[PDB]
């Protein structure tokens, strides 16, 4: 920043910005930030709204600093407005914080924060890193179990290393512009694998296909890996519980994406005259966003009475008692896509 | 002037909506200085944001005291926010000293003269100041009066916790900060003026310091604007929350949803933020006992306040009358022809119109000889109202087949 | 996503890179279009399929009309190239426009060469604003922005 | 001696009596109408004679729901004045049969992304009694018919 | 038993009492309408199947406004004779209802750059009890609806 | 910017009705006066009287 | 504007040349004591002269008629009806015609025994008139929101 004194044009150098695109998308990942980072006040979330914006807060750039390469690419693939939040205080801001859809641990150990934070009630879906030492075959049941067992966290464990950083570039900060690259070209229904990697990211260790098949089982630790093809990419599409309800991150991310955008679609309803004429006005309101959204290919099914039912009433689900304590009970059901990951070719020699 | 045409002047003044309405008519108790009379009118009846400059000050009541800690009064502001929001034509009781007895103690017996007041709002921040008059206000809250429901505010999120714990009380957490600025005015300044030419140089900074800042006021002053909006749009019998607040900046307190689930079983509302749609007032039960289930919501409790204060308007029609039987049938008729109207526009909840409402009232239905004989009239009027609904729950299942 | 309409846009010019902002009212302009020129190849036994050699890239013309108006620096500038004084380039930038009188996409038209100039004709039987279609070559397009 | 409860399962509703709910507001109209569903045919006739009919595009959805004036309430021109260049704010309509009192709904329409054209103003003449009434001729999609 | 202060918030406004302001006259007319606020739809389909509507084009406006002659007044004439070839002096109209006298206006309808088309004179015939009636049919654009 | 202005002058032609009456013929040998062209062209004064 | 300003509290209007509309007529007051603030006006001086001026016309069907009760009801009828026609054109301000004027007569209302004994009849007449807008003040602000 240079002073302006007369009116015209200033030919001021400032070498190596690296200067990145601003992105607009709905993906917001709260940042771990570790304490001994001193452009951060606990008890305090900051808002960094592109790239510039950081860069205005830390001043200059270097390549040492574990949170300093965790947003550079996190902005350099996906962007969107992302929250930076102390570790030692995060579980008192993300309940406060409106706009979280997904926790990023950026380089630290948040497996104990999202035991309590993240619940069936609310709306994140942290995600985290695998080890960054090499794991093999053999150390499949110890590395496995050192995570929990909920289903709304994903788990990726090469950790990235770039040509412009020194320190190794942790996987949870791609991810998270992945997440939000892929929802606003595919949807959200779409898996976040099969993508490529921007910015030169590369992974540090190189992943077999008979090491993938042991961590893919149970808690899964999704992989990235390169491909003779089209370079490096994202290679799992499987949250930590392998039960089938939640067992695809599509699956999961697709009833958070549905579940916040209900609660604001129908938020009129607060405080309103709990009678008939409000609750028909409530299943309409539903009923035309899961249409709007069972015509973009978001759910399975062919008709809209396999896809989708929204069934409220006295007696249908709310008691006569639940009516003069204040609450309306709504059922809605929904029917995702489930994505392909096998693929076998049979190979005849003789044609028929 | 003294010249006929047109007159260009720049600079000019901010102005605003009236927004008329007889209903919910507030009085503001705060630090305010009369600049045009000074003398006589001990609270005056203000109609817009025009007979509040063409008769107060614009000016924040500035209050240092003695190294000083210093104190600036937003009760000018924080009335600025109340005609943003919604309007009205308010009272305004200027109370400078908040400890003479013998003034403080007059409040109950000056608004009770005037009978057009329903809400009983105090802008201030300072504690010893508005814990101060809501001792002497609680009196309005008994049952021998009617209407005044006291909205207020706590400084935390712990309740006010007074003798005014009825069911005529409602309380909102969070503190706002407006965007607006000040323009600004111990013991006259003007005499230390004179004496110390050190502290003069010192407090004269400080003013041109605390200009810069934007404001904050409670939220006792911008939801008495929100009380009048949403009379205007939907009556009385739909609670005053799901709202957004205007003209505000940031909130000074940023309360989840797991703080919150003790407040408001407390009786404390909260103004929450959500990005997507503003400031939204959330909360529309009364700082009244949990278990009260009848009075625990701000409209079951506001529209019988204001069904009563109708009441008596169209029953005075009735007064010196003779007392037999063609008196009744005529004060019965007025109360059913008054509900009826009520029951038109959705108040109360049912669906033929004897289950609304009844009125009772006869020789032996309700009274006796001995109760007439002394000249006064028993009837007993009763009516269902609609419950609006707090919590809702969203069921999300997969198996849809 | 969702698509745009077509009747928000301004054209300036710059004359010898001296922008000029009086001149952006405009009736209609022709839409811009490039064609890559393909001679077909067919040879020896494949005779079922085809084969296509890319070639140079023809650009389109662009064609823009307006009212008349008062003379301007645009109309002082086809005069005199049209008039065999002076024979000199004008770049055009077309832009589309937003609800917010935003640019959406841009055109720049380099080294553009004003060809022909034509008025509407007069008729006195008829009510119509005499128009100018004026229709110059540039030699390059470079599309700018976002939707395009 | 039919009793109120067969009536009220048997006896088919009247028009005079219903709720329109605009978004999130409600507002009391005098007349809604112009809501429906329509279709158009393909036919494929060939040779020995066949036929075919087929339905084929849905065809467009414009209703018109009327209003008188009131004399503090603008709430239909702050949407017919709400559209800059391409975009309304789109809500949506629900309109329902209901009760004598609104405390039930006997038969709900409910009208997907409706924006408004041709805001009507009222026709003044100092020979009628009428009330000043205006109407809004707002197009959509997707009108669906939901029992209950 | 509505007081009369309820009734002038609550209840509608009947259309047989307004003032018309033509520029800075005040002329006393007889009938005005045909006042409105349209626009054209423009739609876009694609494929898969995606019903996009979007308003487009703004209508035209030309209202219709009507005035018995009177034996000295001639001012609906000396407006439509005032056009020479390509311009006429564009006035602005104000149309509002208002109370019983003209003291207090309800609402008001502001129309922007009006200029006169088709002047009707009257119909003459021996048979008829009416009043020689004339009417002028000017075209105008931005009809807006302001409250009190 | 939506300019609007007025053209050209719409023609003009009005309609004036008679019962017939025994001698006179008088808007007959004007519709009879007419040969190929041209018409004696005459002027209409309408005016409101006492 | 600067010597007018002293002309026009004097009581003496100004004819004011303005280019873009040609030779106004500026200024509405008559010469009277800049104190009486009820007939500062040309036109409230002026009406209150045209109504008693057609007062007069319309009271002379009564003069030389006897002097009794029907009389006066026939005498207080015709100012109405005359005064109920300039309350509808706009000249009287008001929304409801028993404020725009009042008139008062009678036996003990404006009378005595001695006064009608004398043969002379006494009303009053009261009407409010509408006051015009010399000056306007436009206050250019720049903070919009």
């Amino acid at each position: 920043t240079t002073v302006t004194s007369y009116p015209g044009v200033y030919i001021e150098e400032l070498n190596s910005l690296a200067l990145s695109v601003s992105n607009s998308a709905t993906a917001v990942p709260v940042f771990a930030v570790d304490e001994q980072n001193q452009y951060i006040s606990e008890d305090n979330a900051i808002r960094i709204n592109s790239w510039m914006d950081y860069l205005n807060l830390i001043g200059n750039f270097n390549n040492e600093d574990k949170l300093d390469v965790s947003v550079r690419a996190y902005f350099a693939n996906g962007g969107g407005y992302c929250y930076l939040v102390k570790t030692t205080s995060l579980e008192k801001i993300i309940p406060t914080l409106d706009d979280v859809t997904l926790l990023v641990a950026a380089g630290e150990d948040i497996k104990t924060t999202v035991d309590v934070l993240c619940q069936p009630g609310k709306g994140l879906f942290a995600v985290f890193d695998g080890p960054e030492t090499e794991l093999t075959i053999n150390g499949a049941e110890e590395a496995k179990q050192a995570y929990t067992a909920t289903p709304f966290a994903a788990v990726y464990y090469p950790w990235l290393k770039a040509d412009w950083a020194n320190i190794d570039i942790p996987p949870s900060a791609v991810m998270a512009g992945v997440y939000a690259s892929v929802d606003l070209s595919r949807g959200v229904w779409k898996a976040p694998a099969n993508v490529a990697l921007k910015g030169g990211l590369e992974p540090k260790f190189l992943v077999t296909d008979e090491l993938q098949g042991e961590y893919n089982t149970g808690r899964a630790i999704n992989m990235i890996r390169n491909f003779s093809n089209t370079g490096t990419t994202v290679w799992g599409a499987r949250t930590l519980e392998d039960k089938d309800n939640w067992r695809y991150v599509p699956v999961r991310r697709l009833f958070n994406s549905v579940e916040r955008d209900i609660k604001r679609a129908m938020s009129f309803a607060m405080f309103e005259p709990n009678n008939q004429p409000t609750w028909e006005r409530v299943r309409a309101a539903i009923s035309n966003y899961l249409y709007s959204l069972w015509q973009q290919g978001g759910l399975a099914g062919s008709k809209e009475e396999d896809a989708y039912f929204v069934q409220i009433g006295k007696g249908i689900t709310m008691t006569q008692e639940q009516i003069d304590a204040g609450q309306m009970i709504v059922k809605v059901g929904l029917a995702a896509v489930r994505p392909a990951e096998f693929i076998i070719l049979q190979f005849t020699q003789d044609v028929e | 002037l003294k010249a006929p045409g047109v007159y260009i002047e720049e600079d000019a003044s901010l102005a605003l909506s009236v927004s008329n309405s007889a209903t919910a008519v507030p009085v503001f108790i705060g630090k305010f200085t009369p600049t045009v009379v000074d003398s006589i009118q001990v609270c005056t009846r203000i109609s817009n944001w025009l007979e509040f400059t063409s008769s107060f000050s614009l000016a924040p009541t500035v209050e240092i005291v003695v190294i000083e800690t210093i104190n600036l009064s937003p009760a000018v502001e924080a009335l600025r926010l109340y005609f943003q929001n919604g309007g009205g034509a308010c009272y305004i009781y200027p109370l400078n000293d908040a400890e003479d007895e013998l003034v403080l103690a007059a409040i109950p017996e000056v608004i009770e003269q005037k009978g057009d007041i329903t809400l009983l709002v105090c802008p201030e921040l300072d504690l010893d100041y508005k814990t101060k008059i809501y001792g002497a206000v609680s009196s309005l809250l008994n049952d021998n009066k009617v209407g005044y429901f006291l909205i207020a505010d706590s400084n935390d999120g712990e309740s006010v916790s007074g003798v005014w714990n009825s069911a005529k009380a409602a309380a909102y957490y969070p503190q706002l900060e407006t965007n607006l600025k000040f323009s600004t005015l111990p013991k006259n300044l003007d005499e230390l003026r004179t004496i110390n030419e050190a502290l003069a140089q010192d407090i004269d900074a400080r003013l041109l310091e605390e200009k810069q800042r934007a404001v904050i006021i409670p939220p006792s002053a911008a939801i008495a604007g929100i009380y009048c909006q949403t009379d205007n749009r939907r009556g009385v019998w739909k609670a005053p929350a799901n709202v957004a607040l205007t003209g505000i900046g940031s909130l000074l307190d940023k309360v989840d949803d797991e703080r919150q689930g003790e407040m408001n079983d407390k009786g404390i509302n909260v103004i929450r933020s959500f990005t997507d749609r503003g400031f939204m007032v959330w909360g529309a039960r009364t700082c009244v006992d949990a278990a009260n289930i009848s009075w625990r919501y701000i409209p079951v409790r506001r529209l019988f306040n204001s069904v009563e204060r109708d009441i008596r308007q169209a029953l005075r029609a009735v007064l010196f009358e003779t007392n037999s039987q063609p008196t009744w049938v005529r004060a019965k008729a007025a109360v059913d022809q008054y509900l009826y109207t009520l029951w038109q526009k959705n108040a109360l909840m049912g669906a033929r119109p004897e289950e609304a409402y009844f009125v009772q009232i006869g020789q032996d239905i309700t009274m006796s000889e001995a109760d007439i004989k002394q000249g006064k009239m028993i009837m007993t009027v009763g009516l269902a109202a609609v419950r609006p609904a707090e919590f809702i729950i969203l069921q999300f299942t997969q198996d849809v087949v | 996503y969702t698509p745009v309409v077509s009747h928000r846009f301004m054209a300036s010019f710059i004359f010898n890179r001296i922008p000029d902002p009086l001149d952006i009212r405009f009736q209609r302009i022709s839409g811009l279009s490039r064609e890559l020129q393909v001679t077909q190849y067919s040879e020896g036994g494949e005779n079922a399929r085809n084969n296509y050699l890319a070639e140079k890239i023809q650009h389109g013309t662009l064609t823009l009309e307006r009212g008349v108006m008062t003379v301007s620096p645009l109309t002082w500038m086809f005069d005199r190239v049209l008039s065999g004084e002076k024979i000199a380039y004008a770049d055009v930038v077309v832009m589309l426009l937003n609800e917010n009188s935003l640019p959406l996409s841009s055109w720049t038209l380099s080294n553009a060469l004003p060809v022909r100039w034509q008025t509407s004709d007069f008729d006195a039987n008829s009510n119509a604003i005499l128009v100018n279609t004026l229709e110059l070559r540039y030699q390059d397009m470079r599309w700018l922005g976002v939707k395009i | 001696s039919t009793s109120t409860s067969q009536i009220a399962v048997e006896y088919p509703i009247p028009v005079y009596r219903f709720i329109v709910s605009v978004g999130d507001e409600k507002i009391p109209f005098n007349s809604v109408s112009g809501l429906d569903i329509s279709y158009d045919t393909i036919e494929y006739r060939d040779g020995v004679g066949n036929w075919f009919k087929m339905p084929g595009q849905s065809q467009s959805t414009n209703i018109t729901l009327r209003k008188g004036v009131f004399p503090g309430k603008t709430e239909l021109f702050d949407w017919i004045n709400s559209i800059q260049l391409n975009q309304v704010e789109k809500k949506d309509i629900t309109i329902s049969l209901t009760n004598d009192a609104g405390t039930e709904l006997l038969m709900t329409w409910n009208v997907s992304n409706a924006f408004p054209t041709s805001l009507t103003s009222p026709s003044f003449d100092a020979t009628s009694n009428d009330i000043a009434v205006q109407e809004i001729t707002l197009m959509a999609d997707r009108v669906i018919m939901q029992a209950v």
